[PDB]
């Protein structure tokens, strides 16, 4: 049913590998990994933060008017 | 068929794993590449390189008098 032999049809498409032990484990891991961690990073800081930072906000407000809440109130002590 | 005295070659007659494989010995100046080739079915491949592979380990591990005699019998005739 789903096994290797029958999954679909490919044609004209070349595929060149290495051996595990003749190239390194970690080719360029910074100097080609951070610029890429930065470009992933740009393209969804504007998509994932945004909603977050509402929550943020909303979070900081309702504590902040919780606290006010529980604080005196000096007209209700007038007279 | 089944009966070849190869290992690898009686367990592709008997399963139907291969329309023909043989090993091969192509030797350069410095360097060479042994190893082995084979014509297989779709559905094949992945058996028949196990047991190729087997075969291998075998010759690397277990390798017994009689079939080293018979290799160097065939070896000897491919020779003359």
């Amino acid at each position: 049913g789903r096994e290797f032999g029958h999954l679909t049809r490919m044609r004209h498409v070349i595929t060149y590998s290495l051996s595990p032990f003749e190239q390194r484990a970690f080719p360029h891991y910074f100097t080609k990994g951070i610029p890429n961690v930065l470009r992933r990073t740009r393209a969804c800081i504007l998509r994932v933060a945004p909603p977050f930072v509402v929550f943020y906000l909303v979070y900081t407000w309702g504590t902040q008017e919780f606290e006010k809440s529980k604080r005196k109130n000096p007209a209700a002590y007038e007279n | 068929g089944t009966h070849m005295s190869s290992t690898l070659a009686s367990v592709a007659a008997t399963r139907k794993l291969c329309q023909s494989f043989q090993t091969f010995n192509i030797c350069y100046a410095e360097t060479g590449l042994l190893g082995a080739h084979f014509v297989c079915d779709n559905m094949s491949i992945d058996d028949m390189m196990f047991f190729l592979q087997g075969q291998w380990m075998r010759l690397c591990t277990s390798a017994t008098e009689s079939e080293v005699v018979r290799g160097k019998n065939i070896l000897r005739n491919a020779l003359v």
